[PDB]
């Protein structure tokens, strides 16, 4: 499925050895599916995929 | 015969005083420190407000 209208947020964050931060994103797609997620600088890491 | 004014109204601050224990009570001068533990229970995370 496509995807538009792309925003993002962080209602707090703290960098910590574990997952401290979390990001809500809201999204429009085309239709119900999968769709990976990644981060592309090193410096942070993504616990789901 | 002659006692004069007892100490609950010459007292400044007025501080209320008991007997059978004596005590000064609700008299108003300088601050309280408090510190709280607080387990993160009663803690929300903010994605859920």
């Amino acid at each position: 499925p496509s995807v538009t209208d792309m925003s993002c947020e962080v209602p707090a964050c703290t960098h910590s050895s574990d997952f401290g931060g979390v990001a809500i994103i809201k999204y429009t797609a085309s239709k119900k599916g999968k769709c990976a997620v990644h981060s592309m600088t090193n410096a942070v890491t993504i616990r789901e995929a | 015969k002659e006692r004069g004014a007892s100490l609950q109204h010459t007292a400044p601050f007025g501080c209320q005083i008991a007997t059978n224990p004596v005590r000064a009570v609700n008299c108003a001068v300088g601050n309280i420190p408090i510190s709280i533990d607080i387990p993160d229970a009663a803690f929300t995370r903010v994605v859920d407000a």
